């Protein structure tokens, strides 16, 4: 029942690999649906062609700013911002897919893939998914990161959509 | 860091 979405990652335009995610629509349906629809481009806007603006090795890979490409933008399928649905799920370790935000109830399109346990983010960021396949590709993307988050090479979602 |  839980949807599966895919991202085809590219490094400086060169294909790297595919990361697939299980979206926890059972536990966080509204947040899951946002990511799913943004990955399909159903609503006319979404992640295709977007980049990962901030990659910090040993922490996380952040993306989803399809409007300004630098962390200052992004929009939800429900308007500019939506509420924190719930905090049932926690940042248990690598692979966790959670929503970025600028404070309470400020979810848009920006998300992050955890490359380590981020328990300080529990209760502040909504966890809605996890990497099902291609954690190896996330690890490969992480090596283009830096301590300040700046990427050594452009990491982009060349293609994205829904599997099955 | 995880903000916007």
């Amino acid at each position: 029942v839980n949807p599966t979405v895919f991202f085809d990652i590219a490094v400086d335009g060169e294909p790297l690999g595919r990361v697939s995610f299980e979206l926890f629509a059972d536990k966080v349906p509204k947040t899951a649906e946002n990511f799913r629809a943004l990955s399909t481009g159903e609503k006319g806007f979404g992640y295709k062609g977007s980049c990962f603006h901030r990659i910090i090795p040993g922490f996380m890979c952040q993306g989803g700013d399809f409007t300004r490409h630098n962390g200052t933008g992004g929009k939800s399928i429900y308007g500019e911002k939506f509420e924190d649905e719930n905090f049932i799920l926690k940042h248990t370790g690598p692979g966790i897919l959670s929503m970025a935000n600028a404070g309470p109830n400020t979810n848009g399109s920006q998300f992050f893939i955890c490359t380590a346990k981020t328990e300080w983010l529990d209760g502040k960021h909504v966890v809605f998914g996890k990497v099902k396949e291609g954690m190896n590709i996330v690890e490969a993307m992480e090596r283009f990161g830096s301590r300040n988050g700046k990427t050594s090479k452009k990491i982009t979602i060349a293609d994205c959509g829904q599997l099955e | 860091v995880a903000p916007v």
